[PDB]
């Protein structure tokens, strides 16, 4: 539970000291490009039913042995719960995109379900590929412009395509 | 859930959704997290920082203990005892604990006989962990969930007789669960033992009628045996409430609220006969027919 | 006693009575339920003049006996014009026997 | 670590749904409160020891009896100066954080949370800080919006110590 | 919470005697209608999501000032709960005709939810005039046989209106 | 039952003490005003029957469901009761006006006519909105000027609609 | 009821502390948003009844079915269109309640609370009113930041929809 | 629990049509004065415990009874509980001022206390002398202008005392 | 409205049998001491009128917050109305400690005054201290002989202690 400021916070009172002149720039940069982050946010926020609809439909398409009888996604709950799963995912990259840092996805998600799953028989493989899908499908929905006007929000796609890996690499 | 009347009700004070406290919670939200325990163990009754027990207080914040466990580490508590147990009568004490530790008023005079016996039995501290250690307990919220009172919601297991009993045990926000218009003696076991509850009354600035209670001599139970027999009237009859009747002096009323059941064809004159006095209507109600 | 000088065991009214113990019926209901009783009206309204019953009637319930004859002229139309259970009702609900 | 951006997720999570208009409000009106608030707490950090001295000489000379008493609470050594002032700069450099992070959670959780025990154990007197953030906020020298925030983070210091 | 042999046992124990013969008679002949009793219970019990959807759908055809907005029933999330407080005492219904007792009825709606409808500001006659309307739709969906053999429910209609009036005085 | 003087009386005797001053010029500014309130209340006074027509003829407009059979307001002597709770509702209005107080009409009709409604199965919606749209009509009634010479009724309009609202926010 | 502030003071009573400047930066933020959404707004009232006809009408469109067939949920007689253009109106005059009060609030508690159960019990698509929010939010015909955040609101519904 | 705009808009939802424009007008004015409403706010708010301080100060300097031993206020732990209580009273106002609606101070006060207060033996006119004295010094502290940009704050005199009153009268 | 012999006849009754020996021994020496009691109500009853304004005079110089303006019992009617309700309470503990049954006190006192003192907003703790310092003074004032046969007024002692416990009790 972090946001870019109290971080800086943070690690300027580990230091001890005040928060030096670069740091102040580069908040500074960071305010004004914050609201860029969060424009692209809203449309990142807008499309998500859309966003874990096709995700779960490229990837009960792709891997149809969790849709076959037996399988860890079969059952009407299971499968359900798979969506609500991908779903919270989602939910909290855009809770990590808005206060802009991954203290908040890795404090509400990566530390404990990747046990979950592990516990449950779960396959770590298929909701990794999942959340890869689900995020390189809302980084071509976040890029394409459409009645907006001209903005640089490309690191920004660095930003979350980071926030989209991490989620990924600690689902494993 | 009571959205149109939550004005009248005090609802929408408790509109408000269940804390919840996460894997890795901040250092300052375990502090939140133990203020709505205080508040809603203790009744809405204000700790003084002396009182805090820190020490049983310390180990929430650092994780060895449960939400539950502090909700049960402050009911086993000696000040606990002090603010509910000790200056109340033992239906009082388990109507309390119901309304602490689950939200919910007891639904029958059998479920008060188990609690009952359970004291008696094995000791208060036993009978609250069977209190917190239940099914009910665990279903309707979480261990890490602060407990809340569910009684607007249907919630798949509510009689009807917890929502109209809920609100004689909870006045309003404000309302500090020591300090109640009843007192000491246990509102709910009369209308327990019995199996009959009470229209339900709101609080003041709302309703300036919270000032009707039923007394101890005489019970109404709300249902007019004649339809108008004894009224002698074809109407249909009501059942009136009225507060303080304080414009007549101490020879002419000998109580200041009493109930009384009208027909409707005579119901507006009884109403501005009943307004002269001063009285407060908390409640109209059908009564039959 | 006080509304028809003496009752006889079937002039005493079961449901009135029963009523009264509870609770759920005042004396002034009492009162008008004695009132618009059938054996009341069959000793007092239909033997006496219209007149002579609301001179009855009003000495009886308000306690007081009329102020004058005009005072009962005054009463008596209520009795034709909307009925003897609108009088009654009239008569209960005004400041003297309410005071 | 209460600043607008954590507790605007704190509201979404606790509701258990996505990001609303809401939050996207709180963030415009967070970038317009920083646009200016990041510049008042540098002008801050320029002025800070001499802020820092004169709210110490302030503190000294309407508690006179501080520097004399032997005590060593009171500030008759050196080393009470030192430690002192120490905290002097301490109460500046909370009020510096609470400017960058745009709320009142870096004083809530560095200063307030346990300052009334402290003051308790230590028999230090909080007029004496109150007495410091009262000359601080009077010789800031900010000028506008910016000056009036930063006094609402110092009155807020006060109200929390008294 | 009483059967119909539990209230006989109750009645026999208050005499604090054995059950005399007429009541065994009595129960014998409930023995054999219980079943006659249940199967009607179970062609009400399978239509039952069609009996208040039609119950709710005269209804708001007779009284279209609940659906008008600042009606009780306007909102989405109050309508909702209406059509749950409707179902809910049909089950109830259907519990009370199940163990051939109104007391379980009693026990788990009446003496609370008239009070309720009350303090909620929710109109009692509505909710009167949709308990008639479903029982009067429920007796005609248990009276018409298809696939059944004949029998004699007279005892059936009679107890299962009588149910249905006692739950429409008791909201009222 | 207050005025103004005599809740700026009880007021000064909650206090122990004597009037103070500033509340002795606001008096005098509210007894050079009180004819001019009550100026106002008697050109409200006068159109009262017309009021409650119109007002009952806009919302029997509005609400054809309250004249529709089966409707609250349907029945004759029902409909005849409606008018006499409008019209007595206006008159306390102009009570409270007169005496430049709402206790007035908080003690008359505001503490008991809720629950009567609710009781009584009337739907507090409709005379909400009646009174509502009573009130505008008497405002814009009073507000025009016909043989009166110009002044400022701004500070009345105010305590009109103020009474307005709160006869039409307790009705519910 | 989801609106800023008064979540504002949900944050600031639960906490149990007072306000600080965190809900002004709220507030300026509050006040930034309702400075266009105040005539936004109002200019969804003008064009309302033309968009709830459009709206009805694209959906008839889209699926040509539900004026074909008979059955008290579709709108092939009268009374089915009275009623289903009924609740387009109702939507959109949700929209324009939460363009006013500057959260998605008025539609959570009016709208979306029960409306999966209703078209549960009722054999509704979700879908048909998908569609006419779709057409909503191509036709409403404002433009800029106010056109964003209306798009916003509609496509929450459309979110909670499906 | 209500906004002004919420207020608007559950009142145009119980009339059924959309907002007026008489209505939009006056929410313009008060969103132009909204920023106006509440920098005095900030100025009542930074002043919160000199303001309850002083309070207290001049209600035990005004009633030494409560002060005397025997007196409700008399004991440390009770003393406490009254400030307490009084800094409850005004953090609802700035609440209900921040809002610009009271009924956030109706709903989180108003209608429990007055019965807490008599059920506690809490003399009632203490307190409301004690909240009439805490509301003016509130306005006399929000009056004086130093240092800011000059506006007019007229309006807000008469809400912020309109609020302080109905906690008063709510209290009695 | 029971005596000690009605109390005794009643349960006797309840019993269903005739009294046994053992209470008609006790009713023996209660008829022995009846005049124990009778002497000591008598010197109770005459200085009725000193006990009572002893206890007001007590009450009032120990919470003067109720003789201060805004006080429960401050008004000149109100306070006469205090001395009234004290005089009550002692005028029915005299009563039932004539018939030596507090069901009397019970009947006439007890179980509605305790509802009105809250619904007047009376403080019941000082109408219960006065009560408790009036059933003082009264058994100070009974115990003392001046030119009376030496007796033993101590068994009356506890019972004239029940009975103004159980007012005091009962008031709240
Ligand atoms: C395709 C990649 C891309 C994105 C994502 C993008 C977004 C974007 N949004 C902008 C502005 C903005 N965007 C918003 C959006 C909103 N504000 C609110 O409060 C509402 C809730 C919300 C709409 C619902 C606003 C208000 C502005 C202000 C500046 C402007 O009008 O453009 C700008 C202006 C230039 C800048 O910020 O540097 C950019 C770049 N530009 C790009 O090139
Ligand atoms: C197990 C027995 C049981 C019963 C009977 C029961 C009734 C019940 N109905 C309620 C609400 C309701 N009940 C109704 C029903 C109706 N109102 C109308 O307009 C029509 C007349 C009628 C439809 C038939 C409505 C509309 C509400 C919503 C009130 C609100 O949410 O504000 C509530 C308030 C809390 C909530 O629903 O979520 C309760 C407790 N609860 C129970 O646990
Ligand atoms: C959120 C709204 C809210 C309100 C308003 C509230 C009032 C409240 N005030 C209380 C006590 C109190 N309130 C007062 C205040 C006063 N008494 C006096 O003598 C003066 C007239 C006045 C000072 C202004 C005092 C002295 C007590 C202590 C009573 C006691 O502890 O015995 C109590 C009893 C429980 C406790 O304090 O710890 C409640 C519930 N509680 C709430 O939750
Ligand atoms: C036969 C049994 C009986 C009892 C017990 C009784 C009590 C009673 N006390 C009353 C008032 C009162 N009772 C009190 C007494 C007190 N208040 C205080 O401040 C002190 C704590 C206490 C003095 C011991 C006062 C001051 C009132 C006046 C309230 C008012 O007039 O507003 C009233 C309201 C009507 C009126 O007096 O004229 C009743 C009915 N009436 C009865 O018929
Ligand atoms: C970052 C937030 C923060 C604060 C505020 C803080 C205060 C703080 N001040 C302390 C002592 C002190 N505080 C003072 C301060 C004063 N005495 C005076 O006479 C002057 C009026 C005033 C000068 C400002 C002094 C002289 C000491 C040393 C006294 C001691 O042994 O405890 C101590 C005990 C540690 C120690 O004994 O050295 C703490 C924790 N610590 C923190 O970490
Ligand atoms: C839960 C699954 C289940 C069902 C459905 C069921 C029904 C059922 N209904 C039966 C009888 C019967 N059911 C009826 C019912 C009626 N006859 C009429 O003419 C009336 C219109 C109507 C009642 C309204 C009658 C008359 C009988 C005759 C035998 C008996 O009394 O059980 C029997 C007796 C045994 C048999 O038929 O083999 C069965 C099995 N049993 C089951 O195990
Ligand atoms: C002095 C203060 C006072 C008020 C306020 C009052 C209201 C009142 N309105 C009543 C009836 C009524 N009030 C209404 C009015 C309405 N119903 C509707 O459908 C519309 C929503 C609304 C028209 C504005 C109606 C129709 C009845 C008749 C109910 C009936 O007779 O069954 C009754 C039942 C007894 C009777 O009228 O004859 C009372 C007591 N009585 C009073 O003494
Ligand atoms: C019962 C018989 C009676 C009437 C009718 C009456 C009316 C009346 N209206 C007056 C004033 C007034 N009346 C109005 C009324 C208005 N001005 C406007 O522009 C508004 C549109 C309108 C209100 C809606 C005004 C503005 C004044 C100015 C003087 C004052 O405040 O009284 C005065 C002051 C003294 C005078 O004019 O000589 C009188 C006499 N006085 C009486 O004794
Ligand atoms: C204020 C928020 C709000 C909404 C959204 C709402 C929806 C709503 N639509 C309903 C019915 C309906 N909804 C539709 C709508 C349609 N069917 C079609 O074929 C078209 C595609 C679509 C036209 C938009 C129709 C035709 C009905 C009547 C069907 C029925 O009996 O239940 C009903 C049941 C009430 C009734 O039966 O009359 C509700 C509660 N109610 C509300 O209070
Ligand atoms: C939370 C931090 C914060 C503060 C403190 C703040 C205050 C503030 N007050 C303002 C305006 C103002 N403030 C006042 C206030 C007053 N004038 C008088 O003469 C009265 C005595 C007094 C009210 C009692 C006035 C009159 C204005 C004029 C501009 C406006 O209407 O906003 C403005 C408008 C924009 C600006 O000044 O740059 C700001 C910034 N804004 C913030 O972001
Ligand atoms: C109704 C008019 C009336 C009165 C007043 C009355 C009193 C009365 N009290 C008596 C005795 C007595 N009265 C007392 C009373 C007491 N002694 C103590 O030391 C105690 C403090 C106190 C009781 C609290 C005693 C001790 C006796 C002794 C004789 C006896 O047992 O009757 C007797 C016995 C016969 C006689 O004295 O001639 C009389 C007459 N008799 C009457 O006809």
């Amino acid at each position: 539970m972090f946001d870019i400021f109290t971080r800086v916070v943070s690690q300027a009172d580990a230091r001890g000291e005040f928060i030096s002149s670069d740091k102040l720039e580069a908040l500074k940069k960071v305010v004004a490009e914050g609201t860029k982050r969060s424009d692209a946010v809203s449309r990142m926020t807008n499309n998500a039913s859309s966003i874990v609809t096709n995700a779960a439909r490229q990837l009960f398409a792709d891997q149809p042995q969790l849709i076959a009888p037996g399988g860890n996604a079969y059952t009407n709950r299971r499968m359900a719960a798979c969506l609500r799963d991908m779903e919270i995912i989602l939910r909290y990259v855009t809770y990590a995109t808005f206060t802009g840092d991954a203290s908040v996805l890795n404090d509400r998600c990566l530390n404990g379900l990747r046990e979950t799953y592990v516990a449950l028989g779960v396959p770590g493989a298929s909701v990794a590929a999942g959340v890869r899908a689900m995020g390189k499908a809302a980084v071509a929905i976040v890029m394409d412009p459409a009645g907006v006007t001209s903005g640089d929000c490309s690191s920004l796609q660095q930003e979350i395509e980071l926030y989209f890996e991490t989620a990924a690499k600690a689902v494993e | 859930p009571v959205t149109v009347a939550a004005s009248r009700l005090g609802t929408a004070a408790f509109d408000q959704s269940p804390v919840e406290l996460r894997a890795n919670y901040s250092r300052d939200d375990a502090q939140t997290v133990i203020r709505a325990v205080y508040r809603q163990v203790l009744g809405n009754d204000y700790v003084m920082s002396s009182e805090r027990l820190t020490a049983a207080e310390s180990l929430f914040t650092n994780g060895f203990i449960s939400v539950r466990d502090f909700v049960r580490a402050v009911a086993q508590s000696e000040l606990y005892k002090e603010k509910f147990l000790y200056n109340n009568f033992q239906t009082r004490v388990i109507e309390l604990n119901f309304k602490h530790l689950l939200g919910r008023a007891p639904y029958d005079e059998a479920e008060v006989i188990e609690h009952l016996d359970r004291y008696q039995n094995e000791g208060f501290e036993a009978d609250i962990n069977s209190y917190i250690d239940s099914a009910e307990y665990t279903e309707n919220f979480g261990d890490n969930i602060v407990p809340y009172i569910r009684s607007y919601v249907v919630q798949t297991g509510h009689r009807t007789v917890g929502f109209t009993r809920m609100f004689s045990l909870q006045r309003g926000y404000a309302n500090s669960d020591r300090a109640q218009i009843a007192g000491n003696a246990s509102r709910l076991a009369q209308e327990l033992a019995r199996n009959t509850t009470s229209a339900v009354v709101g609080p003041s600035g709302v309703n300036e009628g919270w000032a009707f209670r039923s007394a101890a001599d005489d019970y109404h139970p709300g249902q007019s045996l004649g339809g108008s027999t004894g009224l002698s009237a074809d109407d249909q009859v009501v059942r009136v409430e009225v507060a303080a009747l304080s414009t007549p002096r101490y020879p002419r009323i000998r109580r200041s609220s009493r109930v009384f059941f009208v027909p409707v064809s005579r119901l507006s004159q009884k109403l501005q006969e009943i307004q002269r006095m001063g009285g407060r209507v908390a409640s109209i109600s059908p009564a039959g027919q | 006693r006080q509304i028809f000088f003496h009752a006889f065991k079937c002039d005493r009214q079961q449901l009135l009575e029963s009523q009264l113990r509870n609770g759920q019926i005042t004396v002034r209901d009492f009162i008008r339920g004695l009132l618009l009783s059938e054996t009341f009206i069959d000793s007092f309204y239909n033997k006496n003049s219209n007149y002579r019953f609301v001179e009855q009637c009003i000495q009886r319930v308000l306690g007081r006996d009329p102020f004058s004859e005009q005072e009962k002229i005054a009463w008596s139309i209520v009795i034709c014009t909307k009925g003897l259970a609108a009088f009654v009702d009239q008569l209960l609900n005004t400041d003297e026997y309410m005071e | 670590m209460k600043t607008p951006l954590t507790e605007a997720v704190a509201l979404a999570d606790s509701q258990g749904r996505f990001l609303s208009n809401t939050e996207l409000q709180y963030l415009y009106g967070r970038l317009r409160q920083g646009a200016f608030a990041l510049e008042a707490a540098q002008t801050l950090t320029a002025k800070a020891d001499t802020l820092v001295n004169g709210a110490a000489q302030a503190v000294y000379s309407k508690f006179p009896y501080t520097t004399s008493t032997p005590g060593n609470n009171f500030a008759a050594d050196q080393r009470g100066k030192d430690k002192c002032a120490r905290d002097i700069g301490y109460y500046l450099r909370m009020v510096t954080y609470c400017l960058v992070a745009g709320g009142t959670g870096p004083m809530d959780e560095y200063l307030i949370a346990g300052v009334d025990e402290i003051n308790r154990t230590f028999d230090l007197s909080p007029s004496w800080y109150v007495e410091a953030l009262k000359h601080i906020k009077a010789n800031h020298g900010l000028t506008g919006d910016a000056a009036t925030e930063t006094n609402n983070y110092i009155d807020y210091a006060i109200n929390a110590l008294s």
